[PDB]
């Protein structure tokens, strides 16, 4: 009656000849099986093209082994549509909406499109707002935006996932909110890791996990990150609540965008991103904001490839950054958690008019004694401490102190040692490293400095190893 | 004075290893965008 | 001694048992080939992948499909190929047979022997394009894969179920690493336990024939062909067979995986393999990206790659650890392929010109090195010994510049220089030589110890050599409890240290004085 | 042509066969100067998609099976000195010996203009 | 093209010839441009194959 056949299979592109008046429309899901025993399932294609004639040109997200021409397909009559609620937390998803961990789970949850409008110019916020997280680092020098985006550059072996599950505890604990991960071109050997790691640490039961793995067709590594953003966007709007979006690789989301364009047999643009690079980057980095007084905040893993800043996907990406953190292995063999490289890490909303003028004065202080020990460290190392002047060995000993100060003991190490995390207000750390710039703490030992929260914590430490104020 | 040159030859040399990168990122770009052009003018020659 | 009468009565009771009963079969018509494509009006109920059979024994993989015709990549005998041949359906996916029949011979990438050995008895079939493991149907890694490279074992730990990519230019010893890996598991094979066996699978994509001959010829040269398969797509075999290659290759060695086996897989050069399904994508006219790529190469090679898995105690817990070897070209790891294996994979292993030609080799550069797994693939010995490696080894580049200022530096300066350069010259290793994991742990404690601090660094090599040499002969109570406890507790650390300043007062340097601290 | 010549004194006569042929990159290069007359898409750097199989089924008839030997010995250019150009770069994984002559070894006067740290031997 | 055929007549006759093509790279150019324009499908620097 009103359902298509299939003409034409070329890899993940399939084209659909329907009836005259039942042509679906764009960015619907429409079905297929592959009847083959061994290879039986179900085909979702998206609508790409109305190509004339009744055709329609759809990328599959699943692959097209085994699929003949001439098979019914069925029009949903709707966009690729994921469960939202309550429900999605503690649970696995894929860019389709399927419970990985339990399968058949959410089915009769409410379905949201993926394919949303960002909020309506009114509803927009004119003014930035900061995001006081806890982490003395992070509220100091490299301020978070609320309803804005972070640039994540940690790898292997410097804490990223405890940082993670740092900001998860954050979310959950002093904002009431919610976790939404991402894992955009996920590798599943890290995504059962992941999965296993936040089940153990008990913060899985706030997250929702929605998985678009590399052994995937191009489509739903594309789709992932909205398939999240729109439980993101249900938390946010329907149930009232902040939320935290976590998106893997989000430049895996550009290069499957531009293997996408490449089936489709657009032309290529520069360098060869496809030639809609900067519309779709703003099409998923817009929904990411503050509306009606709850807002997403994104923390965003960021590829830059070939090192170069100036490649359009990172240049594209940087367009809706607002902060970076850059995790280094040089602060995480130092002990010192979480490894925020605080010369490396900025924000852009560290400035006298949004922060004040004393929090600008404090973090630029500290700045320039990293910089200044920085710049001793190599001829520490190479000839010695002890040819050093005597402001320099001054110096030298209060940035370790700061250094070793900016560590914190977060709510992700609960689980190992057992005692709970800092949270230091805004105006604390401004205080603590303010009188730590001027002096007031340079006889206390290093260690006294190593996982604490504010001044009364640093006390209490101090004294348990003989040293007062 | 032999600690001061060094120093600004570092610096100087420190300069323009930063430009000599800019440019080669420039041209890495520009290479490859130009064989895109080239494949797909092929293939469009063919279409 | 023929078997005369077995080769008579074999053909006689096949023929006696030939009964081709004659039934409908839906066919096609070659309209056009050329340049190992062709293109088959009818068969409207082929699908995508399926295999066709041409006249005259010719195979054909169904990749294209539209209103006008079938687009098929032939497999082989293309020249054969002819405008007006009729095209028969088989039904089926590309498969391939499968078993322990497999072990010890060199086949197609269809299943077939090369060797001229005979037939290979296959347990079952398996299709090509079965998917991976499920994210919920997996395990963490956390057994060793031990490669026997101690730069490898120390610094880039591969374990079983990790994708560790081997990246270089060429000449610089990947198939070398892969080689001396497969080898490392012929004690593990000897020792029976289906826990610590490893199956090997050497998966050949466009080389020579000789090339792979010297592999096989390596192989046997060690024992290593009793638990090895190659798959072997020659430079002269067609597009087909080298894109399928690694995916037959795969599908042994997941037959084994699922059959709480454990498997090591080695592509050497993928970029062949992503190369011949370059061509088989532009003849067959699909859209072109960057390098002329068909957009979906990403695919793929991840695809591929995520199939080797750690399996989950309920799925039997095996596992398939994958080496996929990429060649650069100029050190260009930001090329397309390049990029996407580096991404796909869980670390790599970079192999540079310059540090072969110096002298360090394996040509390892430990310091983009990396292995995402880390210290869960190593045992407790190695994680132990290893951990003071990389910062000494950093701490030695850096100042590798105040190489002729060793009065001007900090006498910790002096000293982490000349530990550095005792490192340097320890990582090294002959080729087809890999080391048990007891001897690895005992040459980097004398690494990392000082106990190499008073010996030459021109010596190094023949200390650690000589000193494992009286240690096997004369202490093996020592590498006997590091193997079977799989740490080096303080009496064992005690008596070692005896055992190497025993052999110091023994041991006599090149330039004649003595290495007694 | 000159390689069923060999492969007849290879395989017939038996007998110690020297192959010599001076720029098998002509050949690849035949390949793609008809390339796009046919009917291909061009591939990456303006060569055929079809290189290295055509490389391969020629460059494999030209060896020694067991007992028939065939010396060969191939000059093979290296277009704009570039060696990372797709054909050598597919030419190399064919040999067993490789002498690379440089430009920069030439300009110095050096003869022959071996680059000692390119070339190899197994 | 007219130049070596003018030549190669005085070089068929015993005599020696020397022609000087200046500038070949503007006659690769001509004919790239007239390959072109018979939408002939182009090369590297968009030249024709041959
Ligand atoms: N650890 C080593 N010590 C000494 N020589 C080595 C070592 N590894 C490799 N070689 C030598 O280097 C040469 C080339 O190595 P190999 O063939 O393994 O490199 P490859 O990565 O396979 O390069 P290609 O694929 O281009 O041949 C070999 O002849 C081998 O003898
Ligand atoms: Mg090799």
């Amino acid at each position: 009656d009103t359902s298509g056949r299939v003409v034409r299979v070329t890899g993940p592109v399939v084209d659909v000849e329907f009836p005259r008046g039942s042509i679906p429309e764009l960015f619907n899901a429409l079905h297929a099986e592959i009847t083959f025993e061994s290879l039986a399932k179900t085909l979702t294609l998206e609508v790409a093209q109305h190509l004339g004639d009744n055709l329609v040109r759809t990328i599959s997200l699943q692959p097209t082994d085994g699929l003949v021409r001439g098979v019914e397909v069925i029009d949903t009559g709707r966009s690729i549509s994921v469960p939202v609620g309550e429900g999605v937390k503690g649970h696995v998803f894929n860019a389709l909406g399927d419970c990985l961990d339990e399968p058949g789970y959410g089915e009769k949850f409410e379905h949201w499109s993926i394919h949303r409008k960002p909020p309506a110019f009114e509803e927009l916020e004119p003014r930035t707002e900061m995001l006081e997280t806890g982490l003395k680092v992070v509220d100091l020098l490299t301020p978070y935006v609320r309803g804005g985006k972070i640039a994540l550059f940690g790898g292997a072996g410097v804490g990223k996932t405890v940082l993670i599950q740092e900001m998860i505890n954050r979310i959950a604990r002093n904002f009431g909110g919610t976790s939404v991960f991402a894992g955009v071109g996920e590798r599943t050997r890290e995504g059962n890791d992941l999965w296993v790691e936040l089940a153990e640490a008990n913060v899985l039961k706030d997250t929702a996990l929605v998985f678009g793995q590399m052994d995937e067709p191009p489509g739903t590594r594309m789709r992932v990150a909205l398939s999240a953003l729109t439980m993101a966007e249900w938390f946010r709007d329907e149930q009232g609540q902040d939320v935290l979006l976590f998106i893997d690789n989000i430049f895996r989301f550009t290069q499957a965008g531009s293997e996408v364009s490449t089936l489709l047999g657009r032309m290529p643009s520069a360098v060869g991103y496809q030639p809609t690079l900067a519309d779709e980057m703003g099409e998923l980095q817009e929904r990411i904001t503050s509306t009606r007084g709850r807002s997403i905040t994104s923390m965003q893993a960021v590829y830059v490839p070939a090192d170069d800043y100036t490649d359009p996907a990172p240049a594209t990406t940087f367009a809706h950054l607002d902060a970076t953190t850059e995790l280094s292995r040089a602060v995480f063999s130092k002990g010192i958690f979480p490894a925020v490289d605080p010369l490396a890490s900025s924000s852009t909303i560290l400035d006298p008019s949004v922060v004040g003028d004393e929090h600008y004065r404090v973090a630029q202080e500290v700045i320039r004694i990293l910089q200044r020990y920085k710049d001793l460290q190599d001829i520490i190392a190479i000839l010695g401490i002890d040819e050093l002047s005597e402001e320099d060995k001054q110096l030298v000993n209060r940035a370790r102190r700061i250094e070793r100060f900016l560590s914190q003991n977060m709510m992700a190490a609960e689980q190992f040692t057992g005692q709970p995390g800092s949270t230091v207000p805004v105006k604390e750390t401004i205080e603590a490293f303010d009188r730590l710039c001027k002096g007031d703490f340079d006889h206390v030992p290093e260690q006294a400095f190593f996982l604490i929260g504010g001044l009364d914590d640093l006390a209490k430490k101090a004294e348990s190893l003989g040293a007062k104020l | 004075s032999r600690q001061r040159a060094m120093k600004s030859a570092t610096d100087n040399a420190d300069d323009l290893i930063k430009a000599l990168t800019l440019m080669a990122n420039r041209e890495r770009q520009a290479q490859i965008t130009q064989e895109i052009s080239e494949i797909v003018g092929g293939a469009n020659a063919l279409a | 001694t023929i078997p005369a009468d077995d080769i008579q009565s074999a053909i006689e009771e096949y023929v006696s048992s030939f009964t081709a009963d004659t039934s409908r079969e839906e066919v096609g018509t070659v309209v056009d080939a050329g340049d190992g494509i062709a293109h088959v009006e009818g068969l409207p109920s082929v699908m995508t992948q399926e295999l066709l059979e041409f006249p005259g024994g010719i195979l054909g993989v169904a990749l294209n499909l539209d209103e006008h015709s079938v687009g098929a990549v032939i497999l082989g005998d293309f020249e054969n190929i002819e405008e007006g041949q009729q095209v028969k359906r088989t039904g089926e996916v590309l498969s391939v047979p499968v078993g322990d029949g497999f072990l010890g011979r060199v086949v197609n990438p269809l299943g077939q022997p090369i060797d001229g050995r005979g037939d290979v008895d296959s347990d079952t079939r398996r299709a090509l394009e079965l998917q991976a493991p499920s994210v919920v149907h997996r395990q963490g890694v956390k057994e060793p894969l031990q490669t026997g490279i101690k730069a490898i074992d120390a610094m880039t730990p591969i374990g079983r179920g990790q994708r560790q990519l081997i990246i270089g230019d060429r000449k610089t010893g990947k198939t070398a690493v892969c080689v001396d890996t497969i080898l490392n598991q012929r004690q593990n094979w000897e020792s029976g336990d289906p826990k610590k066996q490893v199956r090997c699978v050497y998966v050949a994509i466009g080389q020579k024939g000789t090339t792979i001959a010297a592999v096989r010829r390596t192989l046997e040269e060690g024992g290593a062909m009793d638990y090895t398969t190659i798959v072997a797509a020659a430079a002269s075999e067609s597009a087909g067979f080298k894109w399928l290659a690694p995916y037959t290759g795969s599908a042994i060695a997941q037959h084994w995986m699922y059959e709480g086996k454990h498997v090591l897989i080695i592509f050497d050069d993928l970029t062949k393999q992503a190369e011949a399904y370059r061509a088989i994508s532009l003849l067959l006219r699909r859209p072109p990206g960057r390098e002329a790529y068909p957009g979906d190469v990403f695919y793929l090679h991840s695809r591929l790659l995520e199939r080797c898995a750690k399996l989950s105690d309920d799925l039997g817990g095996g596992s398939l650890t994958g080496l996929p070897i990429i060649e650069t070209k100029a050190n260009d790891i930001s090329a397309y392929i390049p990029t996407n294996v580096i991404s796909i994979t869980d670390g790599q292993c970079f192999l540079e010109t310059d540090l072969f030609n110096q002298g360090v080799r394996p040509a390892i550069n430990v310091g983009v090195s990396v292995s995402r797994v880390g210290g869960a693939a190593q045992i407790k010995a190695m994680k132990e010994v290893a951990g003071s490696l990389r910062l000494d080894l950093s701490q030695y580049r850096e100042l590798e510049a105040f190489a002729a200022f060793a009065s001007d530096l900090d006498a910790a300066s002096k000293a982490q220089l000349e530990r550095g350069a005792r490192l340097v010259e320890l990582l090294k290793q002959p080729q087809s030589q890999p080391m048990p994991v007891e001897e690895q742990v005992v040459s980097i404690f004398l690494g990392t110890g000082g106990h190499l601090d008073s010996v030459p660094v021109e010596d190094v090599r023949r200390f650690e050599t000589e000193l494992l040499d009286h240690m096997r002969a004369s202490e093996e109570e020592i590498l006997t409890e590091i193997r079977d406890s799989q740490k080096l507790t303080e009496e064992a650390a005690d008596k070692l240290t005896e055992v190497i300043k025993n052999f110091k007062k023994g041991f006599a340097a090149t330039g004649g004085g003595s290495v007694v601290p």
